[PDB]
RNA sequence: AGCCACCCGAGAUUGAGCAAUAACAGGUCUGUGAUGCCCUUAGAUGUCGGGGCUGCACGCGCGCUACACUGACUGGCUCAGCGUGUGCCUACCCUACGCCGGCAGGCGCGGGUAACCCGUUGAACCCCAUUCGUGAUGGGGAUCGGGGAUUGCAAUUAUUCCCCAUGAACGAGGAAUUCCCAGUAAGUGCGGGUCAUAAGCUUGCGUUGAUUAAGUCCCUGCCCUUUGUACACACCGCCCGU
């Protein structure tokens, strides 16, 4: 009997989240990328990023 | 030559001078309590200045293919004073350089022309070299 | 680090992205045909039917 | 190397060359460094000179122009109070009357018991900024 | 109790609208005038999905005679700033833990309803 | 640290007793004719300009923080 | 200009160096004159180095010090030699030759290094080098005019005039000459 | 083996990336639909409405802004670099250019996933002619009062921004203590990240640019032999008598 169950959300970093996790605080939403940097530290060889300097 | 041959100081002093000969600046109603730029913890002097300014938007658009409102600005800009904060870069006024722009149109000193904003007019062109020639005898500093 | 004690360590990653254009000039499809051929992997090309 | 014009009033401090005219008035509230100068320029004084320089003829010039603001194209965003709480008006407060309206403000929001008000009274702070540690020492 | 000559001796404007003149037009036209905080929230918000909550306002003022007070109308809303309708209820504003009871009197008009309940002690160390 | 104060008022004496102090100088600028005296700094200086205008004191420099004056051509 | 390159509006001729151990750590002409100070903008590249650099270069650089006039050469540049016509002015004579009579004068002989002495307050009369009596000299000079100009009217440039002809012949005034004649006083004492 | 100087000259003078053997009950179950056991679970500790993290008699740390004249003020001169952007898989750009407004801001266009357009990145420091005159002064912008706007459906407990007024301590910092050898310290702006709105933060970047060791093991830390040890959970250990 569900009347609300859902509320706007297009504001703050609550309104986004990790694509494998829910978390706050850090999300990259430069290059469409959508990971939290936690999460993006253990896929960073995944995308392509490299370190050199 | 070109304007920047001569001294730039005295041609600006100069020119604003000439300006003033005209008669008209097509003043506003403004700029007897203005604020001006946020870059100012004090109101201006006088009500001289948009002389002055005036030659030296002239000057800047002689030198360029034609600009408006946005090249002005940033010369006369400095630092902003944030409080407690950082001081940091800033525009100021944009109605007194806009009308700057409009009052300099209306005596043909500058005219729009391609590469869009105002670029200079020959009678112009004509007006800067005669106050030029007066510079480059006086000095070079 | 996550969670953040001890000292400030950073982490900077950098991914260079390389572009390169050639513009030829003759005839139409025998270009693009001719060129396009013999590659499939792991390099975009892309011919573009822009400039006259 | 003119003395002789000296001791102005303005409204309630004796003004005697220390500063430039501007900064001088400064003395009395509900003028500060920019309004003083704005007056100056509109009663066609030059405000480079010292306030132990002019007389007294200029001194009035000044008063009428800061006191009926409005009607001397002192326009309404430059004044400290705009449309006010007590007046409908638009008005420039100077002296000890600026004190008097202040008082009033902090009493007002007592009585209506809003939150400016109340954390005033009690000594807490107005603004919702940190207090955590600031705000004594 | 309700509306001014009641409640009120600080008078004058609010803001730029003296009160006599306020309460007897309507938010509509008093948005229009001198209002700058109160003009973003109805502009924005455009009658503002409070609803319910008004017609619980206009509700036990109604109910009740114009001689005394509501029989008390809660909120959680304490974002709500005071209109002309409203002034003469008695409005039960929500702290989160508390609804304190403040009657919305005529001085109170465009400051919001949050200014007169507390969330926070005149603080203490054993003061 | 520190208070001190000068004259801000433009007076008699001071200008006169500048005048005729003048082969004391051969340096002069604002802030020494401002201690020498009980002149300003900012009056120091526009009693300079003024005593240009007899040349008594000859321009040697024009800089805008603050100029530099010789009495006479070098004393 | 390649017969003898001068100052910017002072000559570089008669300048005269009045000690004979202070000699090639003070030169404007026995090589280095300059019109306008400026090497490179290093001088601590090598050891070598220092002693290219002349003494009117030297004292430009230690001028700019406290943490808002650092790193303005240009400013400097501008005081001193608004400075060095102070001088002409104050004494004729030419501004290089008033500068170098201060740094000898006020240059140390002895000084004193720490030595141990029963953890007593004792140390070692030891002469100085006269690289370390010019390096110490130029920093007492710079130091005292700074001081004497930021809570009085005058500005850095007739400060540093003053203190540098105040040296030059002794007065009693000069901050450097003052210093110095403390730490001789303590070296030739002690153990 | 190597060391020192000298020439050429980028000199045997750049900065990062890089980690062994092994230790640590360092931190993390709140990055993890990695996970053991336990708790709770339709009566939620699985979702919406509201408030607090932002409360201050006081202690601490990293900072920021300051204490001025290489500056406060009013005109004017004038040179940049690393990077970035819309048309994106849960939400969206930079703006030249026209007009209006002191300002905040409002409003019309057009180009540009881009060394095409923003941006000849004409930035700040700097340079210059004044004013002020070293005076808590106009240095300083604290605190407070009134008003305008911008962001959001919602700003109350200022989200922020602007306009005016009100115009604090601080005029160089004790006990103590950090960091630094060259484009370095210090001064100074800029771009990016967080992001509906919101930087006093951090990561890079160019600009202006020193004084000074030019060495050594004194203190401190770490690492070499030798020696001593009642130590071995290893001296923040042990170890005695009243």
């Amino acid at each position: 009997q569900q009347l609300y169950w859902s509320h706007p959300r297009k504001f703050g970093q609550g309104s986004r989240s990790c694509r494998v996790c829910s978390n706050r605080h850090g999300l990259i939403r430069k290059y469409g990328l959508n990971m939290c940097r936690q999460c993006f530290r253990q896929y960073a060889k995944d995308i392509g990023f490299i370190k050199l300097d | 030559v070109t304007v920047k041959d001569v001294n730039q100081q005295e041609f600006v002093r100069a020119l604003a001078a000439f300006l003033k000969k005209s008669g008209k600046l097509k003043v506003p109603e403004w700029v007897d309590t203005v604020k001006l730029a946020k870059h100012k913890e004090l109101a201006p002097y006088d009500e001289n200045w948009f002389y002055t300014r005036a030659a030296s938007t002239a000057r800047h658009l002689y030198l360029r293919g034609g600009a408006g409102v946005g090249s002005m600005t940033k010369i006369y800009g400095g630092r902003q004073r944030n409080g407690v904060m950082p001081s940091h870069f800033s525009r100021g006024s944009k109605s007194v350089a806009r009308r700057v722009l409009q009052a300099l149109e209306g005596l043909k000193m500058v005219e729009k022309d391609q590469d869009w904003g105002r670029k200079l007019t020959p009678q112009g062109q004509r007006d800067l070299d005669r106050i030029a020639g007066q510079v480059a005898a006086a000095k070079k500093k | 680090t996550p969670c953040g004690e001890g000292s400030k360590t950073w982490d900077r990653f950098q991914m260079r992205i390389h572009k390169r254009l050639i513009d030829l000039h003759s005839p139409s499809e025998i270009v693009k045909q001719i060129t396009s051929i013999s590659i499939e992997p792991g390099v975009e090309v892309e011919v573009t039917i822009a400039d006259a | 190397p003119e003395k002789f014009q000296h001791i102005l009033r303005v409204l309630n401090t004796n003004i005697d060359g220390r500063r430039k005219i501007a900064f001088a008035i400064t003395a009395i509230k509900g003028v500060g460094r920019r309004y003083a100068h704005v007056v100056l320029r509109k009663a066609d004084i030059d405000l480079t000179k010292r306030a132990g320089e002019l007389t007294e003829d200029e001194v009035e010039r000044v008063i009428t122009i800061m006191q009926n603001p409005r009607q001397y194209k002192i326009p309404d965003w430059f004044l400290n109070r705009q449309k006010d709480v007590k007046d409908g008006k638009y008005s420039q407060v100077l002296a000890n009357g600026l004190d008097n309206k202040l008082r009033e403000d902090l009493e007002r929001l007592k009585k209506i018991r809003a939150h400016r008000g109340l954390r005033h009274f009690w000594g807490l702070r107005v603004r919702g900024q940190h207090t955590k540690t600031t705000g004594r020492r | 109790v309700e509306q001014k000559k009641k409640r009120t001796f600080r008078k004058f404007t609010y803001r730029g609208v003296d009160l006599d003149q306020l309460l007897d037009m309507s938010y509509e036209q008093l948005m229009q005038l001198y209002s700058a905080r109160q003009r973003r929230r109805l502009s924005r918000g455009l009658r503002r999905k409070q609803h319910s909550l008004l017609k619980r306002l206009r509700k036990a003022k109604k109910e009740a005679p114009p001689m005394e007070k509501p029989e008390v109308v809660k909120t959680h809303l304490r974002d709500m700033i005071i209109l002309p309708e409203m002034v003469g209820s008695m409005v039960g504003v929500y702290n989160g833990k508390t609804f304190n009871q403040v009657e919305i009197k005529p001085e109170m008009i465009g400051h919001y309803l949050g200014e007169f309940s507390i969330t926070y002690k005149p603080v203490k160390h054993g003061r | 640290r520190d208070k001190l104060n000068n004259l801000v008022l433009f007076d008699k004496a001071t200008y006169d007793k500048l005048c005729k102090e003048v082969p004391n100088y051969k340096l002069i600028t604002p802030a020494v004719v401002s201690e020498r005296l009980k002149i300003r700094g900012s009056l120091a200086r526009a009693a300079l300009q003024e005593l240009l205008s007899k040349g008594l004191i000859k321009l040697v420099s024009k800089h805008r923080a603050q100029v530099i004056y010789t009495r006479n051509t070098k004393g | 200009t390649p017969d003898i390159k001068l100052f910017g509006k002072w000559s570089t001729d008669d300048v005269q160096i009045n000690d004979i151990s202070l000699q090639d750590y003070i030169a404007v002409k026995e090589k280095y004159a300059k019109y306008l100070p400026h090497s490179a903008g290093r001088y601590a590249a090598k050891r070598f180095r220092k002693a290219q650099c002349p003494i009117v270069e030297r004292l430009t650089n230690s001028m700019m010090m406290h943490g808002r006039n650092n790193g303005k050469k240009l400013m400097t540049v501008r005081i001193v030699k608004h400075a060095f016509e102070i001088i002409h002015l104050l004494t004729g004579e030419n501004p290089l030759q008033v500068l170098v009579n201060a740094i000898i004068n006020s240059g140390p002989r002895e000084d004193s290094t720490r030595i141990g002495r029963a953890g007593t307050v004792r140390r070692q009369a030891v002469d100085v080098s006269p690289l370390r009596r010019v390096n110490q000299a130029i920093w007492l000079l710079c130091t005292g005019a700074r001081e004497a100009a930021f809570r009085n009217i005058k500005t850095i440039a007739e400060c540093l005039a003053d203190e540098l002809i105040n040296a030059a012949k002794g007065s009693s005034n000069s901050y450097a000459i003052k210093k110095k004649d403390e730490l001789e006083r303590v070296a030739k004492s002690n153990r």
